[PDB]
RNA sequence: CCGCGAUGGUAGUGUGGGGUCUCCCCAUGCGAGAGUAGG
RNA sequence: GCUCAACGGAUAAAAGGUACUCCGGGGAUAACAGGCUGAUACCGCCCAAGAGUUCAUAUCGACGGCGGUGUUUGGCACCUC
RNA sequence: CCUCCUAAAGAGUAACGGAGGAGCACGAAGGUUGGCUAAUCCGGAGGUUAGUGCAAUGGCAUAAGCCA
RNA sequence: GGUUCUCCCCGAAAGCUAUUUAGGUAGCGCCUCGUGAAUUCAUCUCCGGGGGUAGAGCACUGUUUCGGCAAAACCCGAUGCAAACUGCGAAUACCGGAGAAUGUUAUCACGGGAGACACACGGCGGGUGCUAACGUCCGUCGUGAAGAGGGAAACAACCCAGACCGCCAGCUAAGGUCCCAAAGUCAUGGUUAAGUGGGAAACGAUGUGGGAAGGCCCAGACAGCGUCGAGUCGGCCUGCGCGGAAGAU
């Protein structure tokens, strides 16, 4: 079961709650951050809602 | 002379000239013909 | 000048007008005038613009007017704050959206129906565009 | 000569299709039968619907009229 | 009346968009027993074409890929306010 | 059980971005109503 | 047993004047002037009904349309009690 | 105090915003069983376009309408 | 009005309801401290739900125009309009269920201590006003309030971004790179001649670039057409400019 890398690549500041609280269930804490998620259609839509502000690398 | 927002031919002989950056009517029958764009 | 006989309500909503018109095709005549901008047509606007069309075809051929005024404005009078109830109606408009045929006319040469709606568009806050009956 | 108007009143539905509830739980409030009372439901004086049995909330459309009847599927 | 006619990748409010935007239109091809086409088509040349009212009457062709269907004009969506074509039906003669 | 309907396009719209910002456009996702073929 | 209706109902029981005034406060809130706005006002322009013997445009510009100024009457209550 | 809209398709939601009502009535106009179905136009057509004790909204033929 | 030493952690509100209440106060909401407790809570995915908004539409309730028909009713065809119209109807939002990952329990209850109940601007949806106001009144999100730093000349509320302390290290964001002033007088292909860029509309015009299609034309076009020797005419669409354009140290 692979993974992915995810990085926060613009500021969480004056983003929607739920947005931020994307970002909490990513677990990506400020910009530059990069995690390892399993990658799931949970974790996809999750990356989905917040594109915007954050990079794969798959 | 005719100082105007909107210069057109007003007859056969009206001919629209530019000069010096602005939009002129001459006529060559009749002088309350003559417009300047202004 | 044009006017519900009775309405339901004296005074509406201000609303706003967005989106594209309804009634885009000429559908009566043979020819048309079309809005291209959006706004408010008065009353007064519709029966000048209709004026001067139907003076300059000489009462020949027919015209359709395809908008009616059915939205009341009001304004408050001068010297008057603020608040105290919705001002009085002072006069009835159309919204009009690009696409809308405004007017139409038959049984005239078409040289002579864009000459008496270019002298109707010249009453009209609206950018317009004459326009012809299509087969579809 | 304007210047009224009522309390608004929380009409509405109160538990949603699948909700597990409770005997008594009322399903909706309402004015009149914009819902109507299925298997297992009740309808109160004003029009409420609540439940008769312990169960989950089921919407369904049947009849001529294509009514909207609201029923508990006992657990 | 012969149209030129690209089969469609996208669809969609999008694509359609794009098309449009690059002086094409889409268009639809429905009607027999074969499933509907739907394609692209060249602006202006199909707005020349259909100028001439024989177009809405006549029995049209249309060359897609490498492919004459026979059609007829059944539905157009005109620019609310400009002179062009949103969208054609055709039907399968 | 409870007497219609694709396909395509159009309208609208969540999120992000933009303009000439009373209104729109772009990327992406959702996508009618009416009508058409047809049943 | 309450039009305690000022309807969560100060008392069973209550109107006014003050330019003779007074205190505590407020630019939380008015009068002056500034500010924002520009409906109104004023000025300019577009279309051309027509008037002008003839002739829309010498001169005037009906029905309507678009602006500019900050300039009247106002709106707001941002500064100063 | 009640009804509708504003109110952004759960609830709620302001203005000296836009519109109307209440301060009751009824021992039947309540309970139940049985029976019945309107407006309107010219027996027929039509199908609730009527009715609701009284505003408005949502309901009501299994009628909540209507009679014994 | 004023309220006196220090550091560390968390951190509001300017709302609802009631009030002889409205710049006061009370309960609730939001802050803090303590105690206890569930996969309690949030995001996403999938599943179960009710919608009547946006849009649309015109059977209904009103409104509307044309034609036909005819007691100008009614009816029919054609065309629009609606916050208080709906024979249709989204996106979202909301309620519930299931599953994973993530999150310092982020959740709920009870108890000790509050403060607050003048909000402001900006975005979106609206009422009001003139789709006037740095106007006013709601909903919802953001920021300011209580938030420094960089950008927008200057500029709480806009854009970027959340300052534990030190560094004469490095990479970036918005925004920039001729000089003031850090970094391209960078590369390639176009446009503009107005200092347009670096205010302003209806409307006016052989400005100038691009595109598709027409009419006429070596049976000689377009002014000369009593003439000679190839273009010529004027619509359409579109890029960038021009006039329209007057204010007080
Ligand atoms: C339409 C009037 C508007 C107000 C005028 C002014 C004011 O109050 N002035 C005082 C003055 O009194 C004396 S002059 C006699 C003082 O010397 C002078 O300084 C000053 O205070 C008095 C005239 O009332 N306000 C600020 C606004
Ligand atoms: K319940
Ligand atoms: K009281
Ligand atoms: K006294
Ligand atoms: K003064
Ligand atoms: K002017
Ligand atoms: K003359
Ligand atoms: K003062
Ligand atoms: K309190
Ligand atoms: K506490
Ligand atoms: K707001
Ligand atoms: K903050
Ligand atoms: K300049
Ligand atoms: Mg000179
Ligand atoms: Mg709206
Ligand atoms: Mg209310
Ligand atoms: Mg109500
Ligand atoms: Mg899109
Ligand atoms: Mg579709
Ligand atoms: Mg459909
Ligand atoms: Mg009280
Ligand atoms: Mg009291
Ligand atoms: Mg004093
Ligand atoms: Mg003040
Ligand atoms: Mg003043
Ligand atoms: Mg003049
Ligand atoms: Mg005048
Ligand atoms: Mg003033
Ligand atoms: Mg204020
Ligand atoms: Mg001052
Ligand atoms: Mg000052
Ligand atoms: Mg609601
Ligand atoms: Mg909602
Ligand atoms: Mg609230
Ligand atoms: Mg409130
Ligand atoms: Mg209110
Ligand atoms: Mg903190
Ligand atoms: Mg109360
Ligand atoms: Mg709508
Ligand atoms: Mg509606
Ligand atoms: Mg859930
Ligand atoms: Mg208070
Ligand atoms: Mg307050
Ligand atoms: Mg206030
Ligand atoms: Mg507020
Ligand atoms: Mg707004
Ligand atoms: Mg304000
Ligand atoms: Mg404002
Ligand atoms: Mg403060
Ligand atoms: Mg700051
Ligand atoms: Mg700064
Ligand atoms: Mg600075
Ligand atoms: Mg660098
Ligand atoms: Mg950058
Ligand atoms: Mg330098
Ligand atoms: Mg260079
Ligand atoms: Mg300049
Ligand atoms: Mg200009
Ligand atoms: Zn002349």
């Amino acid at each position: 079961a692979k993974t992915i890398k995810i990085t926060q690549t613009r500021s969480a500041i004056g983003r929607l709650p739920k947005h931020k609280a994307t970002l909490l269930g990513l677990g990506l804490r400020r910009i530059g951050h990069t995690v390892e998620r399993e990658d799931t259609p949970a974790i996809r839509g999750m990356i989905n809602a917040v594109s915007f502000m954050v990079k794969v690398e798959e | 002379m005719k100082v105007r927002a909107s210069v057109k031919k007003l007859c056969r002989n009206c001919k629209i000239v530019k000069r010096d950056g602005v939009i002129r009517v001459i006529c060559s029958a009749e002088p309350k013909h003559k417009q300047r764009q202004g | 000048m044009l006017q519900p006989k009775r309405t339901k309500f004296r005074k509406m909503h201000k609303g706003r007008n967005r989106g594209l018109a309804q009634g885009t095709d000429v559908s009566f005549g043979s020819f048309g005038l079309k809005a291209v901008g959006r706004g408010r047509l008065t009353a007064r606007q519709i029966e000048a613009a209709r004026r001067a069309m139907t003076r300059a075809v000489k009462r020949q051929g027919k015209i359709w007017i395809r908008v009616f005024p059915d939205k009341p404005i009001t304004e408050k009078p001068l010297a008057v704050r603020m608040g105290k109830g919705k001002g009085n109606v002072e006069y009835w408009v159309a919204l009009i959206q690009p696409g809308k045929v405004l007017y139409e006319m038959d049984g005239v040469p078409e040289e002579l129906a864009r000459e008496a709606f270019k002298l109707a568009a010249a009453k009209l806050p609206i950018k317009t565009t004459f326009v012809t009956k299509t087969v579809m | 000569r304007n210047g009224r108007d009522s309390e608004a009143k929380r009409l509405g539905v109160k538990r949603f299709g699948g909700e597990s509830v409770l005997a008594g739980s009322i399903i909706v409030r309402q004015r009149g039968t914009k819902f109507h009372a299925g298997a297992n439901v009740g309808c109160g004086r004003d029009h409420t619907l609540f439940a008769k049995a312990d169960g989950k909330v089921k919407f369904e459309v049947k009849g001529p009229k294509n009514r909207k009847f609201i029923s508990i599927e006992a657990e | 009346f012969t149209i030129n006619a690209e089969v469609r990748k996208e669809q969609g409010k999008g694509a359609s968009r794009r098309l449009r935007a690059a002086n094409k239109f889409p268009a639809i091809i429905y009607g027999g027993k074969e499933a509907p086409l739907a394609i692209e088509l060249d602006h202006d040349k199909v707005m020349n074409m259909q100028a001439k009212a024989e177009f809405y009457s006549e029995v049209l062709t249309i060359v897609v890929d490498g492919k004459e269907i026979k059609v007829k004009a059944q539905d157009v969506q005109r620019h609310p306010y400009k002179p062009k074509l949103q969208h054609i039906d055709f039907v399968r003669a």
